[PDB]
């Protein structure tokens, strides 16, 4: 079945340099123009890198910009990040990230295991809560809120609901606010009105618990991560 | 013995006839007569779909009404957006001779088949992302010429050996076979409401089929020469015909009987497509004079000409929402018309 | 100004450029539409020949050939024929020992208005045992029309009189041979016809022809 | 056999004999209907104006 | 008074070859134009097309160009204009002309392996491999033009109502105008004659023996834009030839003063018939231009 | 560079005429085809003509007629 695994995880001094692969399999590799996104230890996500299909595009965060080096292997599957000179705000674990760009398609629709790297006019999103209690069969509001309106001039709001289940890679929920992830069951449900967002979770389950976390898509930044709890 | 049943055959076809006469107790010409014309419909190729190398044969919308879908004989099956003219999907064909295609209902697959006699099933929505050939629908004895989805798992097919299909997707064998027809089949289409649908073939006679019995409720038989094409009225109690004779055909399904006949004494060719509009009002044939026209169905006045092709017109198809018309061409190239 | 949508249009542009890759590489190899009688020999020129609708294909002298056995569609013809229009050469042959079925097909085929250019690579098959039929039942008892000698050579030369005659255009050729079972020699005379069918299309492209 | 064919024949031309069916003025009666009940609805027969046309 | 004499000048009759430039300039640039564009890029997606392409533009250049040279053989070869001009325009022109003859010849290379080496082409054909030989052909005529930008200058000495753009070649006792005269005559006239002949009656002589290429009109367009073109740039070439070879103190050289703008224009002759040849012997274009 | 005989002989005449027609003599008509008769000129515009045209034939620019 479908999997992104990445591998050259460990320590390294400050001014160092390390590279990551990220080995697909069971895919059209090809054909995705993966990407690569971050977690601090006890923090949430950003964004690295984006190298597309054939290459033909690739784009960074401008806090790596120039740093990081993304490149992708299509005939052996594998995907690089040549990191050089590292500094004590890049360790974090790093996410080799699924996606495909067509009409209807689902971008950031697969998440790989990740690996650990530590070291001896942005659209910004905000959410309203670090955290909530809840319980099993009840029914919560996610909300979050961009300083800029996602809804494009084509009738496309861009943003996208991610749901980090504790010990797990997060997984896509919802994508341009209002399309269920096939494999979701539909227990979600998203709105917005271009600025502002929501995700609605009805009949909770008790293996829905975790970190949901709300992401832009208009331009090359996701939420803080607001945490429910049983 | 079998001469006094052909008698009988002779019989039972004055009964119909007879019958039939007794119910025209007046022609769509002259009851339509106080109405309006429709004007004169101009249009404009508002896209032009460049990316096959060959024949285009076949296309169709999606239900979405904005994807679509071209088989040409360049081997390649390819899937548009209509509004912005990316191209999609790129499909492959096993065997480039493909005469048909469709789009199924929901978007999730996209059928096409030809002189290989086989239907294939190409799975869109698939986890590895690429497209892949889900089913090989493969038991008729003659080039696939037409196939509409009734939904995911049910598709019927028209086929150049006499006879209609419905097919099981999950297990690939013909749940339903129409025989019937004496020559060979050309095109096919499906009633609004799904529960039947007509065949034209080359014998020049279109008849109904209920998809769940499997039994012909009327046959229809005004033709002159082979019928191409065929389309169901948007309220289902009537159907066009396309024909070799150079002119279309109305029919109705509780009239039993032709409505209204569609000719100007210049067109000396086929049709090779025909479609309504949303409202039924326009019937838009496509002709082998590298053009199509639009008929004014209630009236056979011909309101327009959607000429700009190079080659033959082979394919119509209008939006589900009523907005487009695509012509496909033997000049390699799709347009869309507002 | 396109949003992300811009990953879709490049999509889009990868798109083509295997399109066109895949269009140089299908323009690079030669269509023969292959026709004849029931047991003519269809297969047996492509089965000495190194190898529903069914394609076979060889090499020869960096020429890829593509040989469509169209035959096998037991359906109407005329409804389906145009799907080879635009093939380079038509294979047409013909069994001596049979016979009047095939030259109906081949008056249908000659002067049909998809084929109106498109050449002819007539191919009188089993020449060898029409030697032993002409030597022991004489022409006239398939065409009591002949009026000439029980010979070999002008019954085989009446008898490809007799299918070239129905040629009703000028502007095609017909490149008769007779391939005599033991054949070796078809692949040279399909290449030689369609060299000359290359080297003239190339001149109607330039404007010479 | 031979005359179980024009048997089948002749059984499918009684069962289209001994359908029903309505004076073709109904039936054009309703065509009209139908057209006319969806005059106000179709982009081709009255152009959709350009702010709502999805293409130009 | 300004001067003891004045005069409308006689203007003979190879200084009055102001109704040739007229005819081209006129009846050319609309053909040579939608000739292009009948063969740019959507067409261009063709091979056959691009060289054609090639051609019309640098025929279109030369032929838009044109007014310069029909404003002053009509103001008495006076050159109203300034130096930065002088020192470019003659040597766009000039490279336009030899590109579009080079054109010709690589155009006659490709119709002959189009012929004698069939099944090596639709092998290494493409779209690339064309706009190569139309760079090389391209760079030629470039190359030949650098004598024209390195040593054209404008001058004038006590007349206030006159200035030529002539050319100057104040140096070493070594004959820098004669050397540029051998190697045009050479590469940008001789060898692509020869190179058209050499072509062309090969190219004959192969098709007309299959009897399934033979065509008349194979024979009579080719026979058409050989002869053409001899009979056109061949005066040019040779008054070139002995404008420069006649010794200054001047034998015959007052028939050549006038004769070389005659010549110029009937060099102009081959610009306005080569969009012709394309259109006639097409296979089609009576609504191509419509259709693309 | 040998402007300047054009003047250093002009200054021979002590005339008006003369010395107009002389300075006249120096032009670009590409002695005998330009002055059949003067308009006291003639004695010094033949010389100055006649200089004139030899200097412009020892000049290496060639009124050459573009294209």
């Amino acid at each position: 079945d479908v999997q992104l695994v990445e591998s050259g995880g460990g320590l390294v001094q400050p001014g160092g340099s390390r590279k990551l692969s990220c080995s697909a399999s069971g895919f059209a590799f090809s054909s995705f123009g993966m990407h690569w996104v971050r977690q601090a230890p006890e923090k949430g996500l950003e964004w690295v890198a984006y190298i597309s299909s054939g290459s033909g595009t690739i784009y960074y965060a401008d806090t790596v910009k120039g740093r990081f080096t993304i490149s992708r292997d299509d005939p052996k599957n594998t995907l690089f990040l040549q990191m050089t000179s590292l500094r004590s705000e890049d360790t974090a674990m790093y996410y080799c990230v699924r996606s495909i760009y067509y009409y209807g398609s689902s971008p950031f629709d697969f998440w790989g295991q990740g690996t650990t790297l530590t070291v001896s006019s942005d659209i910004v999103m905000t959410q309203a809560t670090s955290s909530v209690p809840v319980t099993p069969g009840e029914s919560v509001s996610i909300s979050c809120r961009s300083s800029k309106s996602l809804l494009h001039s084509n009738g496309n709001t861009y943003l996208y609901w991610f749901l980090q289940r504790p010990g797990q890679s997060p997984q896509l929920l919802i994508y341009r606010m209002s399309n269920l992830a096939s494999g979701v069951p539909d227990r979600f449900s998203g709105s917005g009105s271009g600025t502002a967002f929501t995700l609605t979770i009805s009949r909770l389950e008790a293996e829905d618990v975790g970190v949901y976390y709300c992401m832009q898509h208009l331009e090359y930044t996701f939420g803080a991560g607001t945490k429910l709890e049983l | 013995e079998l001469d006094q049943l052909r008698q009988e055959a002779e019989q039972l076809k004055n009964q119909i006839r007879d019958a039939r006469k007794a119910c025209a107790d007046a022609t769509l010409s002259q009851i339509t007569n106080n109405i309006d014309p429709v004007g004169r419909i101009q249009m404009r190729t508002r896209r032009t779909l460049r990316g096959h190398l060959a024949k285009i044969y076949a296309m169709h919308w999606g239900t979405d009404s904005r994807l679509l879908v071209s088989a040409s004989q360049d081997g390649k099956l390819i899937i548009w957006d209509s509004y912005t003219t990316n191209k999609v999907h790129a499909i492959p064909l096993r065997s480039s001779w493909v005469m048909t295609c469709a789009y199924a209902p929901s978007g999730n697959y996209v059928a096409c088949g030809g002189l290989d006699n086989i239907c294939s099933i190409y799975n869109l929505k698939t986890r590895e992302g690429n497209v892949r050939v889900s089913r090989e629908l493969a038991g008729h004895t003659g080039y696939l010429s037409c196939c509409r989805f009734l939904d995911d798992n049910q598709i019927v097919t028209s086929s150049g050996d006499t006879t209609c299909a419905l097919w099981d997707i999950e297990t690939g064998q013909q749940t339903t076979t129409f025989t019937g027809h004496t020559g060979d089949v050309m095109s096919l289409s499906l009633a609004p409401d799904t529960r039947l649908f007509v065949s034209g073939a080359c014998d020049a006679s279109a008849k109904l089929w209920d998809v769940r019995e499997g039994m012909c409720r009327q046959t229809f038989t005004g033709h002159e020469s082979d019928i191409n094409a065929i389309c169901f009225f948007p309220n289902g109690n009537a159907f066009a015909t396309g024909s070799d004779d150079a002119t279309c055909r109305l029919f109705d399904l509780r009239a039993d009987q032709e409505l209204m006949t569609y000719s100007h004494d210049n067109i000396i060719c086929g049709i090779t497509s025909v479609s309504f509009s949303k409202s039924g009002r326009l019937l838009l044939a496509g002709y082998d004079d590298f053009n199509c026209n639009v008929w004014d169905a209630l009236k056979a006045d011909r309101a327009g000409v959607l000429a700009g092709h190079d080659n033959r017109v082979s394919c119509l198809g209008v939006t589900d929402d009523g907005m487009a018309v695509a012509t496909g061409s033997w000049d390699s190239f799709l347009k869309i018309w507002n | 100004l396109s949003a992300e949508e811009r990953a879709a249009l490049e999509r889009s542009k990868a798109i083509e450029k295997n399109l066109k890759e895949d269009g140089i590489s299908a323009a690079k190899d030669v269509k023969l539409l292959l026709l004849g009688a029931d047991n003519s020999g269809k297969s047996t020129i492509v089965k000495q020949m190194k190898i529903g609708i069914v394609e076979t294909h060889f090499t020869f002298k960096n020429l890829h050939f593509r040989l469509f056995d169209v035959g096998g569609q037991r359906s109407e013809r005329k409804k389906w024929i145009h799907c080879f229009e635009d093939v380079t050469a038509i294979i047409f042959c013909v069994d001596l020992s049979d016979m009047h079925e095939s030259l109906m097909l081949f008056d249908s085929i000659c002067n049909n208005k998809f084929f109106i250019d498109t050449s002819i690579i007539l191919f009188l098959n089993k020449k060898d045992l029409f030697g032993e039929k002409i030597k022991k039942s004489p022409l006239t008892i398939c065409f009591p029309e002949y009026t000439g000698p029980n010979t070999y050579e002008d019954a085989a030369a009446y008898i490809q009189a007799q299918f070239e005659s129905k040629n009703r255009s000028p502007n095609k050729e017909i490149y008769c041979h007779m391939t005599c079972a033991t054949d070796t020699n078809n692949a040279q005379v399909i290449f030689d016809a369609v060299t000359d069918i290359i080297i003239a299309n190339n001149l109607r492209g330039c404007g010479l022809y | 056999a031979s005359i179980a064919q024009a048997r089948k024949l002749v059984e499918q031309l009684k069962m289209e004999a001994n359908i029903d069916r309505i004076k073709v003025s109904k039936a054009a009666a309703d065509l009209m209907a139908y057209c006319e009940a969806h005059a106000k609805e179709d982009p081709l027969l009255t152009p959709v104006p350009a702010s709502e046309n999805p293409f130009r | 008074p300004a001067d003891g004499i004045h005069l409308p000048k006689r203007q003979p009759g190879d200084v009055a070859a102001l109704i040739i430039y007229s005819v081209v300039f006129l009846v050319g640039v609309p053909g040579n134009a939608l000739v292009v564009w009948v063969t740019a890029f959507e067409a261009r997606r063709a091979v056959n097309a691009i060289w054609f392409l090639n051609l019309a533009v640098a025929d279109l250049l030369s032929c838009l160009a044109l007014p310069v040279l029909f404003t002053t053989v009509l103001n008495h070869n006076y050159w109203y204009f300034d130096a930065t001009a002088c020192i470019v325009l003659p040597s766009l022109i000039l490279l336009n002309m030899y590109a579009s003859i080079l054109l010709l010849a690589t155009i006659s290379a490709d119709r002959f392996l189009l012929v004698f080496k069939p099944i090596w082409c639709q092998k290494v054909r493409g779209t690339g491999l064309a706009w190569m030989a139309c760079g090389v052909a391209w760079v030629l005529a470039l190359l030949l033009t650098i004598p024209s930008f390195v040593y054209r200058e404008a001058y004038k000495d006590f007349y206030s109502e006159h200035t030529v753009c002539g050319i100057n070649y104040g140096g070493g006792s070594f004959p820098k105008e004669k050397a540029v005269a051998i190697l045009r005559l050479m590469v940008g006239f001789v060898l692509p004659l020869l190179t058209l002949n050499i072509c062309y009656t090969f190219l004959l002589l192969r098709t007309w023996s299959r009897k399934a290429t033979r065509s008349t009109k194979t024979l009579k367009v080719v026979m058409a834009v050989v002869i053409c073109f001899f009979i056109f740039w061949l005066p040019y070439q040779v008054t070139g030839v002995m404008i420069a070879w006649l010794p200054p103190s001047s034998p015959t050289l007052k028939r050549v003063e006038k004769l070389n703008s005659l010549c110029v224009s009937l060099a102009y002759i081959n610009c306005c018939v080569n969009p012709i040849i394309y259109v006639m012997a097409g296979q089609g274009f009576h609504g191509r231009l419509l259709r693309s | 560079l040998l402007r300047q005989k054009i003047e250093e002989q002009a200054a021979k005449y002590k005339h008006s005429v003369p010395k107009k027609c002389c300075y006249d003599g120096a032009r670009v008509n590409f002695c005998e085809e330009r002055v059949a008769r003067v308009t006291l000129c003639i004695r010094a515009f033949n010389e100055c003509c006649t200089i004139a045209n030899k200097i412009r034939k020892e000049s290496p620019h060639k009124p050459v007629q573009l294209g």
